[PDB]
């Protein structure tokens, strides 16, 4: 929002821009206690393994 | 916590309350007699009060 605005004095601020980096694509991975107790498997082994 | 023999589930929900509260429980304060919190600030060793 602040940045857009910037942008609309350019009489006033230029090259107003971010510092920092931006949201990206990342991969969720959900363990699932339930099966994960059934199965006699380990959390800490899991979570060490991966 | 754990899956029985019957394959039901025992939520944590199921064998505690869970609460919102404080970290502890030992000092309660009040300003004019209403509820009140606030800082106990001490002054660094040889810096100026004001």
């Amino acid at each position: 929002q602040l940045l857009a605005e910037a942008a609309k004095h350019p009489d006033m601020l230029t090259s107003v821009r971010p510092n920092g980096l931006e949201d990206t694509p990342q991969f969720k991975i959900d363990i699932d206690q339930e099966k994960a107790q059934a199965l006699g498997v380990s959390i800490n082994d899991i979570n060490t393994t991966l | 916590l754990k899956v029985n023999q019957d394959g039901s589930r025992v939520l944590l929900r199921d064998v505690a309350k869970i609460e919102l509260g404080g970290e502890n429980y030992d000092i309660i304060a009040e300003f004019n007699g209403q509820p009140a919190s606030g800082l106990g600030i001490k002054l660094a060793t040889g810096a100026n009060a004001l």
